[PDB]
């Protein structure tokens, strides 16, 4: 069934960038629902990118909004996080994550225990 | 953190009867709708999802788009079931229910249909 690979991360000065890909492979019903998660020690998992594959509909949660954005290739193996503008509150360990939800549920479920598909994490520091 | 259990993770059921799947998940004193996702699939085929105290509106005829319903007055319970009327050959294989409810989780039941 489904795998996913991470890369891309690294450390940054505070405004600087990078950017995730997430090497997804598998039936693709079964990862329709793409989405980008992260993790700071001490902290939970939280999402902060959607993507519903097949209508390319996103959504970027409000801490990320204007400064992050999520898409994918032509093949659709391959889904990014360009993480501009970047601050230290947002080091952490970052995932990508799959499912099958179809909206509205992708949109809204926010939980990463939705998922049950998951890279193995990559990690982004900025100081 | 937030558990769905099913009380079988199999079903052997009888084409034309009728069948009823269950997950289980925890309850609160009052149903919040507002926050309550259900989301039921065969397979990767979405059957229900039930959203804000809403079922999504499917238009596409489907083969579950008039024999499945969500048992809405058993959330309140705890329990997520889906009835499916006059069981189908093509009815056998794997379920997931996904239920959400401020944490998420999932469970598989897999459904065999004898003729
Ligand atoms: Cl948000
Ligand atoms: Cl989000
Ligand atoms: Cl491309
Ligand atoms: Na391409
Ligand atoms: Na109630």
């Amino acid at each position: 069934q489904v795998q996913l690979q991470e890369s891309g991360g690294g450390l940054v000065q505070p405004g600087g960038s990078l950017r995730l890909s997430c090497a997804a492979s598998g039936k693709m019903s079964s990862r329709r629902c793409m989405a980008w998660f992260r993790q700071a020690p001490g902290k939970e998992r939280e999402r902060v990118a959607k993507l519903l594959t097949t209508s390319g509909s996103t959504y970027l949660a409000d801490s990320v909004k204007g400064r992050f954005t999520i898409s994918q290739n032509n093949a659709k193996s391959t889904v990014y996080l360009q993480m501009n503008s970047l601050k230290p509150e947002d080091t952490a360990m970052y995932y990508c994550a799959a499912d099958s939800f179809e909206d509205p549920t992708c949109t809204l479920v926010t939980s990463s225990g939705a998922f049950q598909y998951w890279g193995q994490g990559t990690q982004v520091t900025v100081s | 953190a937030f558990t769905v259990t099913v009380p079988k993770d199999l079903y052997v059921v009888e084409y034309g009867s009728n069948m009823t799947i269950e997950c289980k998940f925890p309850v609160e004193k009052q149903l919040d709708l507002a926050a309550l996702i259900v989301y039921w699939e065969m397979e990767d085929k979405n059957i229900i999802q039930f959203v804000h105290g809403e079922e999504d509106l499917k238009v596409q005829h489907s083969s579950y788009r008039q024999r499945a319903r969500l048992l809405k007055d058993q959330l309140s319970l705890g329990n997520a079931a889906l009835q499916i009327t006059d069981v189908k050959l093509q009815d056998a294989g794997v379920y997931r229910c996904m239920i959400s409810y401020g944490g998420a989780d999932y469970k598989r039941i897999t459904v065999k249909v004898n003729a």
